[PDB]
């Protein structure tokens, strides 16, 4: 009758179909229902979800049309398992992943049919690059009047890292159910530089007229950052070495121009020797 | 120079207050001038 | 060989022989010339110390105890710590049995009274039932340590000066956030086993404030308070029998069990029984969790077969808190054992179930499963670490860690700092260091380096970490290194990371004032600033607020040391420490802190149960002790003034006008027989000769030494 | 004494070496 | 023993030195490479919060309030912090 730092997975799989069908849309809105299994009172789990058509208004009440809500649950059965619907998708493109009260009158019902059913928000236009803005939230009971603090507890277990966000807080707040990422090991397996590796392309030497150019113009350059070096050699002659050193600007050299311009030309020139050698006896 | 020094902490200390009016006095209307406010917030949305 | 008998030094020698595994040699240099007949002190310190292959440690040790039993008068306490290490039971049983037939009777007290401080359950157990299979009835019960839980408790209660200001400080500035279950922890703290809880019992509507498992901390509060008083202890369960008011409150009943549970800890009886029904018969979830938690204490070690199925039956009936109570409770009854078939079908569960709380616990109760083998535990780590889970990885690690618990072991810190460097899940990434320390405590020296990089990295998931690592390397002793090394640790952006920081150095600086580390102060004043604070992180303020409550504990008597004086290392002392360093998973599971207070006194029975009176005396040159703790002010001050700045050339009539107008310590100090001794002048303390009576166990140590019975009629009988 | 010297600096260097992988392997880790 | 026990003591006293600082070079050089993930790894958080507007303050209220002027907007009666 307490919640507390409870843990909700979601699978690799829906994940992805979470941001795809979020950024197909990204203008409007989407909704789509989420299939699990409830482990336990402290672990609900969703292995997959599926999406309902971009229909009415927006986000509301008409994403369970039982036409469709019906007919997809059934045959999804019929090849693979019943997963009770446990969550929706939401969607919110530029709004941070605020829950507004439509959004809090929708949660109510399904809330309603379940007892700790979880709302998603997935943000498609901010989570870019190697960020991922879901979080998932669950409506704080109407008793809010006196009682102990929030139904969050955190009495039972300290598991809290990742405290509230920022625009949550400005608008409504007190949950933020913590959320973490199931991940098999096979279902990493592909996924992984199978989706890059290279397959057999490390045997290549490169284009050399290409190679013999590129070696001219970093040397010619290491060149200048000799000079430079040069320069700040005859430099530290005691008029005011502690402070001059540290306030001179320029991209010191042996940190970010005479330094990494030796360790790439290293790299490549070894690389493009080893290749070739290797291959000078592969072939015959 | 003491005295131009000591003229800034005296207003410094004694600044510009007391003007952030447009406040109704909460006492003819106090009554009123309560949860009955936010009664007319939340309902009643506000139209263009 | 000859050359250096020639030589006639013979430390040489024995280092040669001990290394060199020439037995002959070794048992030579005894038997020849016994020059400094403390010789057999240095081979007993320099064997168990620098000595680690056990295929050889226990036949020197053997050898030892054949030179022993081989001397005019053999020696009761060496002998005694001998037999303990070698697990002989038949050897104990032989030398009581040789003992009572000469009627040496200090020495066979003094024997019973050492080992139950040493040896553990199952060989104390299998001395008495050899015994049992009138003085005899006497001797066992000293054994079952029975006589001593009461002269212990009695020593405890008798110095129960515990403070209640700072309980008060805490409670006006406790606000309704987590800090309540933090403020009932650090009450438990302070009154572990004092039997004087008084604050929560003239009011109650705190107390009574709380959720369902808000309120399984006040019962396990309650029974950790009143630890051993095996007397009437199930009276006070039934006084708290559930059915007082309403049976709805499972969480309260649940509680209750638990409490008593840890009331018996290390000790059953008629109360296993109990415990054992309540079990079989009781609510449908939560108080299967209480009776878990119970029986897992009150069997701990005890590996009973019967009990066993029960907790086996509990554990594959799945449930999300009753899982990982099952689990624990599994890993409690049967620990130190490496029971074949128990590891594999708890392993296999742990595999097979999918509640992410019962392996969660079974994850530590498999690692505990298996203790200190130190070397029959590498499949099972090795499988483990292997693992998929993390969470069994984690387990795998408690595991490795356990298992080399009271051992420096170079390869156990290798496996562990490889796997603290390159592990992908933050949860090992933690147990790694945070179970360094069960392995590199028993020599803190050397733990300072083996931290003092790592205390500074990214990840503050495993920053953390070195934090309670020291906080166990470094426990009884505020090796004022540490101290160092964590003081800027309590002041990271970190919340959790200060949370651990500020407990471990709690427990660091225990019961020690500025003779340790100068800092005490210091610290003490941090905790109090930060716990005032109302902007402070909310978990940091719970971590604060236990150190502050495990800072001085049952009033400054019960110190933390995994250890025996003899350094014998002690189940319930490690278990407590590994149960607690799994703390923040489950905030309930706090309580444990409890098993590893080492209790500090000395007692100076002479009759067969009385406790004579005496009045020691303390030389200590540099160091005070003894409840320094000079909290005895309100320090409640006000001014709420202003001061003038009038200036001007009034100055001038000021001035005249006012011209006008004006024209013992400690450190030397006596001590009462039944006092607190703290270690650090357990080896420098005085002889009080006035007396008639003298100790003829040799006084460089604490804990119950019986002395010399003199003739009788003397002055000051009192038994209190 | 002089064979309690020895056992010291042997355990002693053990424990060194025992730091001189684990600090490379941070290196390495945080190079990455 | 003093030619051989003291003999071994030396062969491995002088030589674990060098793997006594060699231990802080190894942490030296940790420490300041642990910089540069530092360094560089809180600028991107600090990086990626939404950035502040431009304004005109006007006639500081009552203390705790004044009257900005922001650009493209209207006059708003904004707040003060704490530092
Ligand atoms: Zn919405």
């Amino acid at each position: 009758a307490v919640d507390t730092a409870e843990q909700v997975y979601i699978s690799s799989l829906a994940l992805l179909k979470m941001l795809k069908h979020g950024r197909a849309g990204v203008p409007m809105e989407v909704m789509g229902l989420m299939l699990g299994e409830f482990v336990d009172d402290y672990t609900v789990r969703v292995i997959d979800v599926f999406a309902m058509p971009q229909s009415g208004t927006g986000v509301s009440v008409e994403a369970v049309d039982p036409v469709f809500q019906a007919k997809m649950l059934d045959m999804l059965k019929q090849t693979g398992r019943p997963e009770m619907v446990v969550g929706w998708y939401h969607s919110h493109p530029g709004f941070g992943c605020w829950l507004s009260g439509v959004d809090i009158n929708t949660q109510q019902s399904f809330e309603a049919l379940s007892e700790r059913a979880v709302a998603v928000v997935v943000d498609p236009i901010q989570s870019v690059k190697g960020k991922v803005v879901i979080d998932a939230f669950r409506l704080i009971n109407a008793n809010m009047m006196v009682l102990g603090h929030e139904p969050r507890q955190t009495t039972s277990n300290l598991g809290h890292l990742n405290k509230p966000s920022i625009q949550a807080l400005i608008h409504g707040l007190n949950y933020s159910i913590t959320i973490n990422y199931r991940k098999n090991e096979l279902e990493q397996k592909m996924l992984l530089n199978l989706h890059k590796k290279s397959w057999m392309e490390g045997l290549t030497l490169q284009d050399y007229s290409e190679h013999c150019k590129h070696n001219e113009s970093v040397v010619k350059e290491m060149l200048e950052l000799a000079k430079n070096y040069n320069k700040a050699v005859e430099e530290e002659d005691k008029m005011t070495p502690e402070q001059l050193a540290i306030k001179n600007v320029g991209k010191q050299d042996p940190k970010r121009h005479l330094e990494e311009h030796v360790d790439v030309l290293m790299t490549s020139n070894i690389v493009q020797c080893l290749a070739a050698m290797l291959d000078t006896v592969v072939f015959k | 120079d003491d005295i131009q020094q000591l003229l800034k902490k005296i207003n410094e200390l004694t600044g510009i207050k007391e003007s952030d009016t447009g406040l109704a006095p909460p006492a003819l209307w106090d009554l009123a001038a309560d949860k009955q406010t936010l009664q007319s917030e939340q309902p009643l949305q506000v139209a263009r | 060989f000859q050359r250096c008998l020639d030589d006639h030094k013979y430390k040489q020698a024995i280092g040669i022989a001990l290394e060199t595994r020439r037995l002959d040699v070794f048992e030579k240099t005894i038997l020849e010339s016994n020059d400094v007949p403390g010789m057999l002190a240095y081979s007993l310190k320099l064997c168990m110390s620098l000595m680690q292959n056990k295929q050889f440690r226990n036949k020197v040790l053997r050898v030892l105890v054949k030179i022993y039993m081989n001397l005019e008068k053999p020696d009761f306490i060496n002998v005694c710590q001998c037999l303990i290490f070698l697990d002989d039971p038949q050897a104990v049983s032989d030398i009581l049995e040789k003992l009572v037939k000469e009627d040496n009777l200090l020495m066979a007290y003094q024997i019973c009274f050492d080992l139950y401080e040493s040896a553990s359950q199952q060989f104390l157990s299998s001395v008495i039932q050899n015994l049992r299979t009138d003085q005899t009835l006497k001797m066992i019960k000293i054994l079952s340590g029975e006589m001593a839980i009461e002269l212990h408790l009695q020593f405890l209660i008798r110095n129960n000066n515990t403070d209640l200001m700072i309980l008060k400080n805490t409670k006006d500035a406790v606000r309704n956030s987590v800090c309540h279950t933090a403020t009932v922890i650090a009450n438990s703290f302070m009154h572990c086993g004092t039997t004087s809880d008084q604050f929560l019992r003239d009011n109650l509507e705190w107390l009574a404030r709380a959720t369902n498992w808000a309120k399984f901390t006040a019962t396990a509060s309650l029974g950790v308070i009143h630890k051993g008083h095996e007397k009437e202890a199930l009276q006070l369960m039934a006084t708290y029998l559930p059915k007082d008011t309403s049976p709805g409150s499972a969480y309260q009943e649940g509680g209750g069990l638990y409490a008593l549970g840890l009331i018996h800890a290390n000790h059953g009886g008629d109360i296993i029984d109990y415990l054992l029904n309540q079990l079989k018969n009781a609510s449908n979830d939560i108080v299967r969790h209480g009776g878990s938690l119970g029986l897992g204490l009150a069997a701990m070690g005890t590996a009973r077969q019967d009990v066993y199925d029960l907790l086996k039956t509990n554990l594959y009936q799945d449930d999300a808190v009753t899982g990982e109570a099952a689990g624990l409770a599994l890993g409690l009854v049967m620990l130190g054992s490496k029971n074949a078939q128990a590891i594999e079908d708890m392993v296999g569960y742990a595999q097979e179930t999918q509640h992410e709380k019962i392996l969660r616990g079974l994850a530590v109760g498999i690692a505990l499963v298996m203790y200190g083998r130190m070397e029959e535990a590498d499949a099972l780590i090795e499988s483990l670490c292997r693992d998929k889970d993390p969470i069994l990885r984690r387990s795998g690690m408690y595991t490795v860690a356990m298992a080399y618990c009271g051992s420096g072991n170079n390869k156990a810190i290798r496996r562990l700092l490889h796997v603290a460097v390159s592990d992908v899940n933050d949860d090992v990434r933690r147990a790694a260091v945070e179970s360094l320390g069960f392995i590199l405590f028993r020599t803190p020296e050397q733990c300072p380096s083996v931290v003092s990089l790592l205390s500074e990295s990214y990840n503050p998931h495993v920053r953390y970490g070195a934090a309670m690592a020291l906080g166990i390397c470094c426990a009884g002793t505020g090796n004022k290194e540490a101290i160092n090394l964590l003081e800027p640790m309590t002041n990271d952006p970190v919340n959790y990371v200060r949370q651990g920081a500020l407990i471990a150095s709690a427990l660091i600086m225990i019961q020690q004032t500025e003779i340790t580390c100068p800092k005490v102060n210091q610290f003490r004043q941090l905790y109090s600033k930060v716990i005032n604070d109302k902007h402070d992180d909310v978990m940091a303020k719970f971590g604060a607020i236990l150190a502050q409550g495990i800072l001085d504990a049952g009033g400054h008597n019960v110190t933390i040391s995994l250890q025996s004086r003899t350094g014998h290392t002690h189940m319930p002392s490690v278990v407590g420490v590994l149960v607690f360093t799994q703390f923040w998973f489950w905030f309930p599971l706090s309580h444990f802190l409890s098993l590893a207070y080492t209790p500090t006194c000395v007692i100076g029975l002479n009759k067969d149960l009385k406790m004579p009176k005496v009045q020691y005396k303390s030389n200590c040159k540099p160091s005070t002790f003894a409840y320094p703790a000079p909290l005895e002010v309100p320090k409640e001050k006000e001014k709420e003034k202003v001061s003038t700045a009038v200036l001007s050339i009034t100055a001038k009539a000021k001035k005249k006008e006012k011209e006008k107008e004006k024209k013992p310590e400690p450190n030397f100090q006596l001590l009462d027989n039944p006092a607190r001794v703290m270690p650090a002048q357990l080896k420098v303390l005085t002889m009080p000769e006035t007396c008639r009576y003298q100790p003829f166990k040799p006084l460089s140590i604490g804990g119950i030494i019986i002395l010399k019975d003199t003739s009788e009629d003397i002055e000051e009988l009192v038994e209190p | 004494d002089l064979y309690s010297r020895y056992k010291k600096l042997q355990q002693e260097l053990e424990f060194l070496e025992v730091q001189e992988e684990y600090i490379k392997d941070e290196q390495k880790n945080l190079k990455k | 023993l003093r030619q051989y026990y003291l003999s071994k003591i030396e062969e491995l006293q002088l030589i674990v030195n060098d793997k006594s600082q060699n231990l802080r070079r190894l942490q030296a050089q940790r420490n300041e490479l642990n910089a540069k993930v530092r360094l560089l790894r809180e600028e991107l958080q600090l990086l990626q919060e939404q950035g502040s507007y431009v304004g005109e303050v006007v006639r500081a209220m009552d203390k705790k309030k004044v009257l900005v002027k922001v650009h493209p907007e209207g006059k708003f009666v904004v707040d003060v912090d704490k530092n």
